[PDB]
């Protein structure tokens, strides 16, 4: 009875195996690693657990001021509010100084709750209407707006007020008219120099309208311009003008969240995904990113690198 | 790896072994063994999950931003917007991949430690019974059957039971 | 006679113990640790080494502009302008547009100091006071303000001139007065409608007033709009109008210096902290604070975390 | 630990041990001892002070900065204002959690790397007059009184003294 | 015949030596190292591989515009636009409202192609002088503008149009005239209050003149305001005025681009360097830099160290 | 160094050491002699060549970004222009000092690992036929020339050739 024994140690390699970067190598190869990049996604927007509001073929701004098309919308809440590339415009003709600041600020807002607030309009015509801003069978106009003309041929200096007697914000959007000829600015407004001024106790903001020819927005030169004053609790909004206000009928509420807005086109689905980018909903089960820096909801961050290895073995030595 | 064990001392893999991450293989008289031990493989495992978890663990999380894209040409707030978007993907795109540089060759040397580990403590089980080759294996200067070789991986070898007869072994001229 | 001995090796351990993170754990314990966020405050601001200026009830702007219970004020210094929210305005009504930047840029500035340059107003009478900005017994004015009204009967056009034969900034802080009425209008500046350009060589701005109410403010409807225009050393300063110029004095001084301003309510103490935060001075022997993101002085970082405790000792393994 | 000393081989700490970080607990002939060694000890503290300085080292100083908080409703400027203060935060935050999961990480292969010193120190120090027990305890050969243990604490064991005596106490059938 | 041996292992060391920051170590010293912060330049700009255009003493506004002495830059196209310090105007005196930004989208779109479009001026007088814009021998103005006057003795309602019909994006530059005095203002423009709307579908923007003097800028206290109007393809150009007209000529074209603007003084050379820094260009071979933080190219990250030592070896342990 | 054998159980390093990293300075009958160890230096060597490269590796180019130097005072709009530089170049010149930070740390451990690789290999090599003095200097118990040094250095060293020699002159009264 004489012999010895061998006692081997090792580990375990594999036939496929997968290059990974180090801090000494560029590629080395891993038993095993896992994609930390999040590259791709399933095309559409889950249902949930965000509230989305698809805003088919109306913008968010459209929708607030009362494009006929848009009535859908009234009082309408979102944590998302999705754009659509296919949105149109058919009332009258506008445009917004820092379009982009009420875009955003009605998105974080995350409603369209409208108060209508009596206010009284001494000695001048309400509720005008164009053709270029049809509803049903009839011509109309913006819904939270209100089209002043003249009475008889008096168009009086306005002088309103509506104090904020509530605990909260009050956002008022107000327009002010710009006719294509002195022909029509008097027909409507008498002066052939108009003037509106909006204030709070804090601030103020004065605009005098511009006559002439814009190019043919629906068969119109004529354009308005749209304004907003936003109104602390214990202040006061004050409306003044001789001449091409378009009134606001009232208020807009305003909330403090975490809702927000997106252009995408990408189709609506029955399903959860916290994480939303445009291209659709992506899963937030890795750390990084690489669908779009666009994103919403408790997503991975946004990366340039495509794809991202993190070693899950040992080095893999084969034989 | 730092401990020169995995493409080390230890030549190659095994890509037999499939019941674990770390084993032996032996030869002895009655035949031949081959069994992964779990104690090793576990360790290098809780440690890979556990960094995993930690990379893996939930990132913050943003609502309204800024705006990311523009159809228009605006200039200096336009540039701002931009910049900012830059910079900050550039900053984390920096940490991702600096990130998977560090964690992986830190996975890397656990790993080849917990190699080290099995060794040390087998080497130290053995005591004077016996040597180190140099390829990973011992000469074992005993009589030692299945049974005894289980002994070992299971942590339950008695080394003064053999100490006489390997010691004898080990000096014969 | 014959026998052995042993020899064994170790470390310490303790009763106690402090839970950490690692890379591959969430939490394990250790030794020993230190705290790197910095979480609480004294509650008060240390006088020392930043010089501190309590603004008491005044804002960084009714100093400069000369609130007559701001008189204290007059060519004040500070490293860190201190805001309370207890802070009143107490003289004509206003508005700026732009208040922040000014804020801001008179706070870098870290100085009040006022030069009185001898300008000529021909034909117009100065020194406009009110009841809405009483100066001891009678009325007044902004301090470092010159109210315009008109001579006889006629408001000549004023065309003025003020070059900055100097090596350093000049800053012109003036204005333009809005009345409430046609009949105030006239009272005071002949000219139904007023007109005020400040220019230098490089750039200009001209303001048209606007007459209307605005809200109670001071038993007052009318507003006063604040502008600023700085002069390069060698440029020089136009001043026109033909009527609701509100003149400026003279200048302030600019330093470019590490001053700035903080809203804050924490009382002031005697003692010597670097780091400085609205809820008080905080040390800054951590790395991280947790305490506020507005902060002056030399801070550490501001972090999400409240705690981030550092291993200062090995693993602890107990018996 | 990468070393697999502390929470290792060392099955547990010393909670007695109050004079040092790493030492000596013995059983001999004449009694039984403890104390700490300072050179390890020393080492381990240094290097954790060395980078407790580095951590703590004044980081940089702003003056005026932009506002970060507002009482009024904005818009686009004050989205990127607050935009840019968060991605700041954000980055910051995550270096400060990085930062501590490195150098705690660190800190432990550190000190189990220390304890692993003292261990191959002693077993180079006894030569062939000992043996590696496992649980980081030698079995000393021969007659080692308290003042045969100092000599090898304090760095001045003889090995040749002993050896002959040793190493005949180590091969006996 | 007895007879040992003795093998030693060990590593190198050096004489000289470099000192390292480590993780646990402020200084501690290494076999050897490499700096990673780039903190020297050439002093020069390397001609390659970008295509750098030196402005000389021409601005990129004034090189647009078409002052008279920088006639050279019609159609130019540059990477980066270098703009040196020694530069002046030497045209009629203007002012740029938001200045920065136009410098701005001009330097981005990396091009000066001015297209001639045929507009037709009814009822005034076009191609108005000045001596303070001398085109070599007798008098002129800014090459890229259209200085309009009045017909006999009158000015008509200006109503133009320009639509897009291509399907790039056009870029309009055009003016709005300030006179010193209402003499002047009438013996150009007959009407004395002129206005300047011009307008796509999308938005608009009024100018209204603002008589007055300003400073003596060659021999004048009258100014050119200018202003910019991008138009997309389908979109139409309205241009209305009834006086104070600085007529466009046509328009510029646009790229994305990878271009850009610099301030530097540096002289220009025959090198090949990829990264410019304003002290001159600056090899990358680094990943990080001290230079500039204004740089352009494939550069290093700026960064507040001078040095940053990489160790490149092992501890250094000598004898 | 976390391997203790640079600055540790090797208490000086070889400035006459031209040819490589590491190496032999021996001492036998025949002589002196004095070697580098390439497969050691050149592992070293690539490593930290590797390391260089993924530092020096191409990081990114922007093109036209923000104005960063201004001479007129404007307020709200330049103060978030330079808060955004100032902050990103933070960021940045963090990552720069924790970089070096790290990779130096390293960069010296994998050296000092390095170095135990060597010896360990070696240790295991001679068997049985030599002993650690503890300043990283083997005892070959045996004869042993420049031609049986030699052997040693290239690998291919035969223990059983010289275990009868050296074993029986290891363990002599
Ligand atoms: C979107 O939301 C808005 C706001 O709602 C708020 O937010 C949502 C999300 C919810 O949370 C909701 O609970 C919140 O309130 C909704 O807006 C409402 O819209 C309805 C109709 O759609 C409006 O009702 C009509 O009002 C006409 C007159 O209005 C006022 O003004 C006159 C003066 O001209 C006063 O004399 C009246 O009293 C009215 O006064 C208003 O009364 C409200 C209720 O008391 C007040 O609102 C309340 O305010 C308190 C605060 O204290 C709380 O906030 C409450 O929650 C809130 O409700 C409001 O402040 C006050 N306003 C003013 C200015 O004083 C009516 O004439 C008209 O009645 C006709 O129609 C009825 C049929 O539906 C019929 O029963 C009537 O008899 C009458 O019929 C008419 O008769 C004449 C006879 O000559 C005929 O000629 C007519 O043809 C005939 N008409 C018709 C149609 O048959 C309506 O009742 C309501 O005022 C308005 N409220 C607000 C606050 O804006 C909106 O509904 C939501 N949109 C959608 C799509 O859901
Ligand atoms: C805050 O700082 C500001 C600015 O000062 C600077 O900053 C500070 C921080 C320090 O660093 C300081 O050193 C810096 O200089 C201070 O502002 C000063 O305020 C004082 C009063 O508080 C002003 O003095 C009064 O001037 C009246 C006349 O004004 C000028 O204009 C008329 C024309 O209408 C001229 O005829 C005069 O000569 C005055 O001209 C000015 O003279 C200054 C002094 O030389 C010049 O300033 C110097 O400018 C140079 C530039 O090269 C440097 O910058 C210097 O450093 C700087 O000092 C200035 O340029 C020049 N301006 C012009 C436009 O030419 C006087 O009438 C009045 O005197 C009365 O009161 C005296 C008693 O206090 C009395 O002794 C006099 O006899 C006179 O008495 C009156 O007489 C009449 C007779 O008819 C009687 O009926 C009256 O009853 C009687 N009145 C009274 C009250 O008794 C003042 O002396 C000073 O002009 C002003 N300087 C500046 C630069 O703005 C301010 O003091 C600081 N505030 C606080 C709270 O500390
Ligand atoms: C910078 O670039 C711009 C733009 O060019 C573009 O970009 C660059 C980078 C290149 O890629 C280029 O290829 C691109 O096109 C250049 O601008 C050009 O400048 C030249 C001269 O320098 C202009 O030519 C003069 O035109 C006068 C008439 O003007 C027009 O309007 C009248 C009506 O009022 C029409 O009847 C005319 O036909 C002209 O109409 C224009 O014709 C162009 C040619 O087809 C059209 O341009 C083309 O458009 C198409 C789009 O489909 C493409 O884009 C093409 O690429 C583009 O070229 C243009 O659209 C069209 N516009 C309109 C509104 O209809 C002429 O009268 C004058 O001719 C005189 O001078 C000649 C000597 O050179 C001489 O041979 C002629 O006979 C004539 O002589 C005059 O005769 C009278 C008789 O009484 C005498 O009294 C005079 O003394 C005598 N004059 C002289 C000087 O002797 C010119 O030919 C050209 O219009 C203009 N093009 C554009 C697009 O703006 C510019 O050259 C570059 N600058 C530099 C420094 O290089
Ligand atoms: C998720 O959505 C993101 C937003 O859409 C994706 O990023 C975008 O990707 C597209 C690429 O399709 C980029 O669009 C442009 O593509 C044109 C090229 O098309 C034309 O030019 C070629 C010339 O070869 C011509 O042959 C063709 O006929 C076309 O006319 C380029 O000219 C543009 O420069 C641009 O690249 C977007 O720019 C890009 N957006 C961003 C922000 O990067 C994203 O990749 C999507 N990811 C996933 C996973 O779905
Ligand atoms: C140092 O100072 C910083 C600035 O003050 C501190 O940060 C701020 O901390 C406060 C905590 O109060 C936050 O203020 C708000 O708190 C109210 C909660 O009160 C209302 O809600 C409860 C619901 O239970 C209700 O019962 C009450 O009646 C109240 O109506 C919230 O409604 C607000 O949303 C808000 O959170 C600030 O938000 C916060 N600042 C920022 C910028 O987030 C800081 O914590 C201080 N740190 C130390 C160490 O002293
Ligand atoms: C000013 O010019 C515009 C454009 O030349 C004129 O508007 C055009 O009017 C016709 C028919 O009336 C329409 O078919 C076109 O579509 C219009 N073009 C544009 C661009 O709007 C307008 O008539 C002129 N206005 C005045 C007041 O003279
Ligand atoms: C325009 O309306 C305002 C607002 O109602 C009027 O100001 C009020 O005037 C009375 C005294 O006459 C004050 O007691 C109120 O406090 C004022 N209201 C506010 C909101 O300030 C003003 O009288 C009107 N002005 C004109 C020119 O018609
Ligand atoms: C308004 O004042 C300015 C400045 O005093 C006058 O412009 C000066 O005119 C003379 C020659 O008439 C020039 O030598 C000066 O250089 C001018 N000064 C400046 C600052 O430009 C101007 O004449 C006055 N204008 C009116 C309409 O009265
Ligand atoms: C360990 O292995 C031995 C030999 O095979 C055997 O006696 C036993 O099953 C194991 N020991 C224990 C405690 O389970
Ligand atoms: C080491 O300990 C021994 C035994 O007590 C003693 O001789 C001596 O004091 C110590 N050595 C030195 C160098 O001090
Ligand atoms: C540093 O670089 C190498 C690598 O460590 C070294 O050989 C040399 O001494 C140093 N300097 C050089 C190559 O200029
Ligand atoms: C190793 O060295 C020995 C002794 O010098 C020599 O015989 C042999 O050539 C070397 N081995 C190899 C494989 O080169």
């Amino acid at each position: 009875d004489n012999s010895t024994a061998t006692l081997c140690l090792g580990h375990h390699a594999v036939p496929n195996g997968t290059l990974v970067k180090t801090i000494t190598d560029d590629q080395i190869e891993v038993t095993n690693a896992t994609e930390l990049v999040q590259s791709s996604s399933t095309g559409k927007i889950c249902n949930n657990p965000h509230r989305i509001l698809d805003g088919i073929d109306c913008t968010l701004i459209d929708a607030l001021l009362g494009d006929p098309h848009c009535d859908v919308f009234q009082n309408e809440t979102w944590d998302l509010f999705v754009e659509r590339s296919k949105a149109f415009s058919n009332c009258y003709p506008y445009d917004v100084p820092d379009y982009a600041s009420l875009r955003s600020l009605v998105a974080s807002s995350g409603t369209l709750e409208f108060i209508t607030e009596g206010f009284t309009w001494t000695g001048v015509t309400q509720n005008g209407g164009s053709n270029a801003c049809k509803r049903g069978p009839s011509s109309g106009f913006f819904s939270r707006l209100n089209w002043l003309t003249k009475s008889g041929s008096t168009y009086p200096v306005l002088n309103v007020t509506m104090p904020n007697n509530d605990n909260f914000d009050k956002l008022y959007i107000w327009g002010v008219h710009h006719p294509s000829t002195n022909q029509e600015q008097t027909s409507l407004y008498v002066q052939a120099s108009g003037r509106v001024t909006v204030s709070t106790r804090r601030s103020q903001q004065t605009i005098i309208p511009n006559i002439g020819s814009r190019p043919w927005v629906r068969g119109l030169s004529s354009r308005i311009s749209i304004y907003w004053t936003i109104v602390k609790p214990g202040d006061v909004l004050v409306i003044n003008s001789n001449g091409n206000l378009i009134a606001p009928r009232g208020y807009f509420k305003m909330r403090t969240g975490k809702s927000s807005i997106m252009r995408s086109d990408a189709p609506i689905d029955t399903c959860i995904s916290e994480c939303i980018t445009p291209n659709g909903s992506i899963p937030n089960d890795k750390p990084f990113q690489n669908v779009n820096k666009i994103t919403y909801g408790a997503c991975p961050k946004y990366v340039k690198q495509n794809t991202l290895k993190l070693a899950t073995g040992m080095r893999n030595v084969p034989e | 790896g730092l401990f020169g064990a995995i493409a080390g001392f230890i030549e190659n893999g095994w890509e037999g072994m499939i019941d674990g991450w770390y084993g032996f293989r032996h030869q002895n008289s009655e035949g031949t063994g081959q069994a992964a031990d779990l104690k090793s493989t576990q360790a290098a495992i809780d440690q890979i999950n556990g960094k995993l978890n930690r990379v893996i663990e939930k990132t913050n999380e943003k609502f309204h931003q800024i705006e990311k894209e523009f159809s228009e040409v605006e200039g200096r707030i336009q540039d701002l917007e931009k910049y900012v978007e830059d910079t900050k993907i550039d900053l984390w795109s920096y940490n991702a991949e600096l990130l998977v540089a560090l964690e992986n060759q830190h996975t890397i040397d656990l790993t080849d430690s917990e190699m080290n580990k099995l060794f040390e403590k087998t080497r130290r089980q053995l005591r004077e019974n016996a040597e180190d080759m140099g390829n990973g294996c011992f000469k074992i200067y005993h009589k030692c059957d299945n049974a005894c070789i289980e002994s070992i991986r299971n942590g339950t070898y008695d080394h003064d039971v053999y100490r006489d007869e390997a010691l004898n072994n080990r000096f014969q001229i």
